[PDB]
RNA sequence: AAUGGCUGAAAGCCUCUCAAGCCAGAAUUUCGUCUAGAUGAAUACUUUGUCUUUUUCUUGUUACUUUAGUACAAUUGAAAAUUAUAUACGUUGUAUUUAUUAUCUCGUGUAUUACUCUAUCAAAAGGGUAGUGAAUACUGAGUUAACAAAAUUUAAAGCAUAA
RNA sequence: UGUCGGCUCUUCCUAUCCAUUUCAAGCAGAAUUGAAAAAAGGUAUGAUUGUUCACCAUUUAAUAGGGAACGUGAGCUGGGU
RNA sequence: AUAAACAUACUUUGAAUCGGCCAAGUCUGGUAAGCAGGACUGGCGAUGCGGGAUGAACCGAACGUCGAGAUAAAGUGCCAAAAAGAAACAUAACGAGUACCACAAAAGGUAUUCAUUCAUAUUGACAAUAGGACCUAUCGAAUGAAUGAGUCCUGAAAAUGGAUGGCAUUAUAAUUUCUUAACUGAUACUCGACCGUU
């Protein structure tokens, strides 16, 4: 039903400022800075300080309240309550998801620019086609060791989706999948820290 | 964060109407569009009743310490305590609501020397900047 | 020199969907909104001035004139009935009428 | 009368379909319309369901000669002016006398820049929408069925709005200077006869 | 009900209407995309073709199974003395497209370029850029040119040179030459002005223009044929003997 | 619509002439409002107007229409299915106020027109009995929401315009 | 597009989203290129410098010719953006047509201008500089009006010469 | 209202035969099978019969099904009726 | 009880006609038909006008020539004369929109709103994390199951390009209900003038 008031908040940690100007938000931290754009015209996200814990003190966090509205509107509080704390994690303890890579004849042999900011993977199933695979921005990629790789970088919705687009890019077509168990894939997401 | 609340006690301008630019006081919230007006009947004129929330106009003074369903004895100590009817002739509104009043008396010889002089005025003021 | 006139739109004759009497020309007053706002006009005259280019050797003038009152109102919007002596072109719909301030009460 | 002036209507976030039925009748009443910026007029409806309303739109064209059937105009100037002769009279000299006072130009130009700008409080998408339903910029729209000057009215635009602002910085130092003035001749001692007139209804 | 037998529809829509052209010479109808990050050059050029003649050529390609001898090709003469570029015009974009701002033009003009401007010219008092060029270096007519190139810089985004063909170096018995407008592709317009401007009045040739073994975009009209029937224009199928009212059409 | 109060005997061999039917009716007029009596005590107790007398019709105006009530409102409703008993909480001024916006919602959410509904009692509930999901969240106390997304209101039809000078502006309001 | 996905709520967990926001993916759609194409633009030469109508010359057009009539420079018309809009205020409550104190005369200087004109530098600018005139504020004083008149916005005749 | 079929020609539908992009299998490969987006392209040569239909011999990636007065006679042919 | 004096009862002579068709809170044969055949009544035929965009039958209403007014069916975003406010269930779609009328079904949905019944709900109910289906700790307010009624989505494929009438709308200019002694409108109603019949 439609719920009078609906609200979220997010803490904000002791190294990191948050400043917001019309639901652009700009995050700074130790990592760097972060900036998304919540294109919401029925939400404010507005700081202040609440007393989070039960027998606590008052604690700066970012309130985002959605008045009168239906459930399908209201969903969107804690979508945005949650994307603002991958942005306080992310430039704080930066992203990282580790990447594996399985074959089961051929050996495949990645190629990773000097920079780290693309990659190359070739011999893929003995392919001769040689696919490249670019990384969004400020995500760098780097051999951990012997078939892995790990994907740094500070927003989660880019390094995440990098990690997408290596293993979209390393299907098997025209067979069975249930056998032919190649590609690249997530092994585990963590953090930098 | 926004400023201006639809609460219990809010002084609310009640825009159309009979009592059009008359001060109302909430003291009951029905639903999320109808309201209970009571701007005190010996103090403003608006007596107590349902009126929507596409009528009213909220205005920045809340009056300390009124419970909800406040009778007419009581609301009328509280709204005469915090001299509503002072505060709100200095705001925007207030200068508005009085100077809509003094140019609906005015007659064609007042309407001629306004016009006549505020000219002059404002014809020497261009002047006076070089 | 002055004004003494408030501009109304010859918007049409009353009408139905599919019909059209000619007797009864409408208007809309300039500054007038709604039908509460008529009771003043229901009365004063209202001239159609219209212009004819006219060769030098005729007698009649190049600017004529069709005079008429306002008689009710009409609709919720301040619409109004005009009755004419003659009834208006209807080479004059969408232009522009006089209302006077004669027959005045004030 | 003679109204031979111009209702300028800056159409910068109304619906296209509430501009237009105000302009229709309007245009009939003898009245001068240009509708500047009909290109960031908005409709209802996202993008991907705007393409289907216009794939349908571009179905219907005379099978035995194309060159006869519905010629279906893409800039958004001549998609505020169909959708406003929809609502003219049609076949006659009444829909067409009123329909040569109607333009739209998606920037802005010369003469039409520096006119008094109109608005239709009944056409505003604030007052007539749900803020969540999705709606779709003409310009926006016109770019995905082939409109080839997308690029020029932004950047004519974007000249436009640098121009804009440095005369306003040049216009709001003179009209302070002259408001701070004009205080301090209402406050002169030789002006005290005029000013207690204009002060008793309130001007001052 | 259905066709019989499904066949491939015969000629091509893309060219419906077929309606013959004017003037012999084809105007291009769209240059190369502008490329901003290179020394402006010429993009085109105009040359009267003379016919056709057969080759022994030797193939250089790789992983190929042509003859080592040589392979017989056909091949075209396109005879093309230099050009004589007599301007520039500087063209603007606009929500209706481009729109010529100004155009500059040399001071001396051949007799082969004035004739485009008139219908008879043995009758026509040949005053054709007379005005123009007699006023030339006077200072209220040289203020105005400098300030043409000054308008170009500022609005405008492509700029072309009217160069026009030399009729007297051709066997042609045409007199009056065939004048085009060959854009400049390259830096930024402060520059290419500057190289339209060096150009004026100087003859240019085809090796400034095209290089070795370069494809180009020819452009031109068709031979004339006249009326012809369906069986020439669209390729239909020609009606068995016996029938009535003829053979060669649509049935 | 307005309430009546509305009595009747019934005079013949099947029912003694000392029963006097009583009932409180809603109705736009008072001949809406007899046409419901009538009709409940034929399909009731088997009386027919031509044998029996109305006594008394009365309406029954609010004693404080001042005061904010919880009404509750036992009615039945005939869908497609079968037939149904319904009970809704409204908040209103009066009585006859309360009713008519339960011809209103049901007329919306379920489609059925005016005359399928029986409204067999109505009474008034307490702060905490408001089972509503949205209407339990405006009986509290400390209620306060921002009335946002604004429209600017004009004192009457008459300053409307067709057209008007300068941008529109919602309001916080 | 079908489909596979990323972050992610609803519903503390789960989910590609009958949620907000995104990525990959058709012989697909749209730019690009090809053909026909209407209103247009620039330049060259002839003119015109407020104006059209009717007769009239030419294969036809423009300029041109005659007798007329008509006004004579000077106060109009722009902030942008958002609408859950930084905080404050809600600045209320009539868009164009339709915001000048009847006309004329005599008076001192200063100051002003999206005002007129000239010269110059520039310019596809409500541009800069200099000068002049107009209006306006300081701010006047005086004459006249009584009866009639305050409508141009277009008519009628020609072919000497030039392109 | 010239009433079967065929030759010629154009267009339209998708309830898709091939080519393109995807899911499922009792999909290890090859072959095949069920379904989804999609109608912009293509869908044959012959023996017998007047035949539509049919049955055979081949070929191709496929030789899918239909409508337009049972499309089409001042377009033809006149095999049948 | 009510109506009835241009009432009532007729007489003589005679013309046209006996191919009918439609509607339905009706029926029979038929799978069914814009099929065939009937009972009571009204119409089209023989009939215009206002409305349903167009329509022989549907709704209003039947007509000498007019003028002024209130009306009927039905509507009031523009074409189009005329309406503003209130509440809800829809609308991320060629979904919704004037009956007769020019179509859509069975079925499925952890889509959504309302209502009913039952159960667990406290200092501890679910989910989650940690430890040893079940128990503890933290977490601290509603949670879970079933049924009924609306709305929505799939079900939903045909041949020239096209039809809520078009444009167009999307806290509506849609659907359902309401408020204001609001408005628009026929050749019908009232008043007045004129022509004719009795």
């Amino acid at each position: 039903p439609r719920l009078l008031k609906k609200t979220e908040h997010v803490v904000i940690p002791e190294g990191v400022n948050i400043e917001i100007n019309r639901k652009n938000i700009k995050v700074t931290g130790p990592r760097g800075s972060l900036t998304r754009e919540f294109q919401h015209p029925k939400v404010d996200i507005y700081a202040s300080k609440l007393v989070v814990k039960k027998e606590g003190p008052k604690e700066n966090v970012v309130v985002i309240d959605m008045w009168y509205g239906n459930r399908r509107d209201s969903a969107v509080v804690r979508t945005i309550a949650s994307h603002i704390k991958n942005m306080i994690t992310g430039v704080t303890k930066g992203y990282q998801y580790k990447m594996r890579v399985v074959y089961a004849h051929f050996p495949v042999t990645l190629v990773i620019a000097d920079d780290g900011k693309s990659i190359q993977v070739q011999n893929f199933l003995g392919e001769k086609r040689t696919r490249h695979i670019e990384m969004y921005d400020g995500v760098v990629v780097k051999k951990l060791g012997k078939d892995e790789i790990c994907l740094e970088g500070n927003d989660v919705e880019k390094v995440s989706q990098s990690a997408a687009n290596i293993h979209a890019a390393n299907l098997v077509r025209n067979k069975d999948i249930r056998q032919f168990l190649d590609g690249v894939y997530v092994s585990e997401k963590c953090l930098i820290e | 964060v926004f400023s201006r609340f639809v609460e219990v006690g809010r002084v609310v301008l009640m825009k159309t109407g009979p009592f059009a630019s008359k001060l109302a006081v909430i003291v009951e919230i029905l639903d999320h569009n109808r309201v209970l007006v009571d701007g005190p009947q010996a103090i403003t004129g608006v007596p107590r009743q349902v009126v929507n929330l596409n009528t009213i106009s909220l205005t920045s003074f809340v009056v300390n310490k009124v419970t909800r369903g406040m009778t007419h004895k009581k609301l009328c100590l509280r709204f005469t305590q915090d001299a509503i009817i002072k505060r709100f002739n200095k705001t925007a509104t207030g200068k508005a609501i009085e100077k809509r009043i003094l140019r609906e008396k005015m007659t064609d010889f007042d309407k001629f020397q306004v016009s006549i002089i505020n000219r002059k005025i404002n014809a020497a003021a261009k002047i006076a900047v070089s | 020199k002055c004004r003494l006139h408030v501009n109304a739109v010859f918007m049409g004759f009353q009408r139905a969907q599919r019909n059209q009497y000619p007797n009864v020309a409408l208007l809309q007053i300039s500054g007038v909104n709604t039908k509460e706002d008529t009771p003043f006009y229901i009365g004063k005259r209202v001239a159609y001035v219209y212009k004819v280019n006219v060769k030098k050797g005729s007698n009649k003038p190049a600017i004529r004139a069709i005079f008429g009152k306002i008689v009710a109102p009409h609709g919720n919007h301040g619409v109004v009935k005009a009755r004419f002596l003659h009834n208006l072109p209807p080479k004059a719909m969408g232009q522009n009428l006089k209302v006077f301030l004669y027959p005045s009460n004030i | 009368s003679t109204n031979n002036k111009v209702t300028v209507i800056d159409c910068h976030g109304h619906v296209l379909g509430r501009v237009a039925s105000v302009v229709a009748k309007h245009l009939l009443l003898g009245q001068k319309f240009v509708l500047v910026r009909c290109e960031d007029l908005q409709v209802c409806g996202t993008l991907k369901m705007r393409l289907v309303q216009w794939e349908l739109y571009q179905r219907k064209r005379v099978n035995t000669n194309p060159t006869r059937g519905a010629f279906h105009h893409r800039s958004p100037a001549d998609m505020v002016r169909k959708a406003v002769r929809g609502m003219l009279p049609k076949n006659n000299y009444r829909g067409k006398l009123a329909l040569k006072n109607l333009k739209c130009f998606e920037g802005c130009p010369a003469p039409y820049d520096k006119m008094k700008k109109s608005s239709i409080p009944e056409a505003a998408a604030i007052y007539s929408f749900n803020p969540t339903r999705k709606r779709t910029l003409l310009g926006e729209l016109g770019t995905a069925v082939g409109w080839k000057y997308a690029d020029v009215v932004a950047k004519n635009e974007a000249e436009r709005k640098e121009r804009a602002a440095k005369w306003y910085a040049a216009k709001q130092l003179k009209q302070k200077a002259v408001a701070e003035a004009k205080e301090k001749i209402l406050a002169d001692e030789k002006y005290k006869a005029k000013v207690a007139i204009l002060k008793k209804f309130g001007y001052a | 009900s259905h066709r019989k037998f499904e066949a491939p529809r015969h000629g091509s829509l893309a060219f419906h209407p077929r309606k013959r052209v004017h003037k012999v010479r084809a105007t291009v109808s769209a240059f190369p995309k502008d490329n901003a990050a290179e020394k402006p050059h010429l993009t085109g050029f105009l040359g009267f073709k003379a016919g056709m003649t057969h080759v022994i050529r030797e193939v250089k390609r790789t992983n190929t199974k042509l003859p080592k001898d040589g392979v017989l090709e056909p091949v075209t003469i396109i005879e093309t003395p230099p050009m004589v570029v007599a301007g520039f015009v500087g063209y603007k974009k606009t929500t209706t497209g481009l729109k010529p701002i100004t155009a500059v033009f040399a001071e001396h003009i051949a007799d082969e370029f004035k004739r485009r401007y008139t219908k008879k010219w043995y009758k026509n008092t040949k005053n054709q850029f007379a005005v123009h060029t007699e006023k030339y270096n006077d200072v209220k007519a040289k203020s105005k040119r400098e300030r043409q190139i000054r308008l170009i810089k500022n609005r405008c985004d492509v700029v072309r040179v009217i160069a026009h063909t030399q009729m007297a170096l051709v066997p042609l018995k045409q007199k009056k030459a065939e004048v085009m407008e060959i854009q400049i592709n390259g830096g930024s317009i402060a520059e290419k002005v500057d190289f339209a401007v060096s150009l004026l009045e100087k003859q240019i040739s085809v090796n400034s223009v095209f290089g070795t073994d370069e494809c180009i975009d020819v452009c031109s009209v068709t031979k004339g044929h006249g009326y012809n029937g369906v069986i020439k224009r669209f390729g239909v199928r020609h009606l068995p003997r016996k029938t009535h009212r003829g053979l060669r059409k649509v049935a | 619509m307005k309430e009546y109060y509305i009595t009747a005997r019934c005079t013949d061999k099947a029912h003694n002439p000392n029963e006097i039917f009583r009932s409180r009716v809603f109705a736009p007029n008072y001949v809406v409002a007899k046409s419901k009596f009538w009709m409940m005590l034929k399909k009731q107790h088997k009386v027919k107007k031509i044998n029996a007398e109305l006594l008394q019709c009365q309406p029954i105006f609010e004693k404080n229409p001042t005061v904010v009530k919880n009404y509750q409102i036992f009615l039945r409703y005939v869908s497609a299915g079968g037939i149904h008993n319904i009970t809704k909480q409204y908040r209103d001024v009066t009585r006859v106020g309360a009713v008519r916006q339960m011809y209103n919602d049901l007329a919306s959410q379920y489609r059925t027109r005016q005359d399928k509904i029986q409204l067999i009692s109505i009474t008034t509930v307490g702060d905490k009995a408001v089972k509503n999901p949205v209407l339990h969240q405006f009986v509290g106390h400390h209620v306060k929401f921002p009335m946002v997304h604004c429209k600017p209101v004009i004192a009457s039809k008459r300053f409307n315009l067709p057209i008007k000078a300068g941008k529109l502006t919602t309001k916080l309001c």
